[PDB]
């Protein structure tokens, strides 16, 4: 809606294009940059007591 | 005759209730707590600390795909709550 060419030049975040890097808010640190626990708070609340949380890797 | 056991035998085994008694409290206990650990997740899992950085990654990934790239992938204009209550990021800034 602000024009071809204002949508490409805020589409484009390097001029070298080698580099690789996504947009991320923060990069993780715990678990050696690993999330341990990708659930709600209330999610890992009942999964850690109530059953049928867990789909289980198979 | 008499059968009768040692004497330091006897005067250590006045003790044998309150052994069996401390042992069948920390049997209960023990039994309770694996109890609630299989039951929700029909095994013992391994905590996610003991496992590697490749193994961490093959475990989460089915509950990181069903739980953020699902909702991510089929995402509608209207989809999101009008209030603030929605699902947080997978990592907390």
């Amino acid at each position: 809606v602000h024009g071809e060419e204002y949508a490409q030049k805020m589409q484009k975040r390097f001029h070298q294009t080698d580099i690789w890097a996504p947009f991320r808010h923060r990069y993780a640190y715990m678990y050696n940059s690993s999330n341990k626990n990708v659930k709600d708070y209330k999610q890992v609340t009942l999964s850690r007591y109530i059953n049928g949380f867990d789909k289980f890797n198979v | 005759v008499n059968t009768a056991y040692p004497t330091p035998l006897k005067t250590i085994l006045k003790t044998t209730p309150a052994f069996v008694v401390y042992f069948v409290f920390g049997l209960g206990f023990s039994t309770v707590i694996y109890d609630v650990v299989y039951h929700p997740k029909d095994r013992i899992e391994r905590f996610y600390f003991r496992s590697s950085k490749f193994e961490r990654l093959s475990r989460k990934r089915d509950e990181k795909l069903r739980h953020y790239f699902k909702p991510a992938i089929e995402w509608q204009p209207w989809y999101n709550t009008s209030t603030n209550n929605n699902t947080r990021p997978l990592l907390r800034y």
